């Protein structure tokens, strides 16, 4: 928010014209896929181990 | 409402339906919601 009670961020325009004030971008990164092969994986090691 | 090839059952599936829900108002717990729904960017979550 600015003084004015509005919300601004890198899309904002006045009169349509992009205001470009120069927010930052920040990346956060890592994320992975979810463990749906465990039961699997775990009846495949009973059957290799056999 | 996500469509039948979007659903990865194993993932709701590993427990009973019994306790996806407070059994005092059968509304569904809201960590449910997003698995089940799709919403656009934005969204307030709370309201659905």
């Amino acid at each position: 928010q600015f003084l004015d009670g509005n919300f601004y961020d890198l899309n904002s325009t006045i009169a349509g014209v992009p205001l470009n004030i120069g927010f930052p971008s920040r990346v956060f990164a890592g994320f992975a896929a979810l463990p749906a092969w465990v039961i699997p994986v775990s009846v495949g090691s009973s059957v290799g181990i056999l | 409402f996500k469509p039948g090839n979007q659903i990865d059952f194993n993932r709701l599936f590993t427990l009973p339906v019994t306790e996806l829900f407070d059994p005092n108002t059968m509304f569904v717990y809201d960590q449910y919601v997003p698995l089940l729904v799709n919403l656009p960017s934005g969204f307030d979550q709370a309201s659905i």
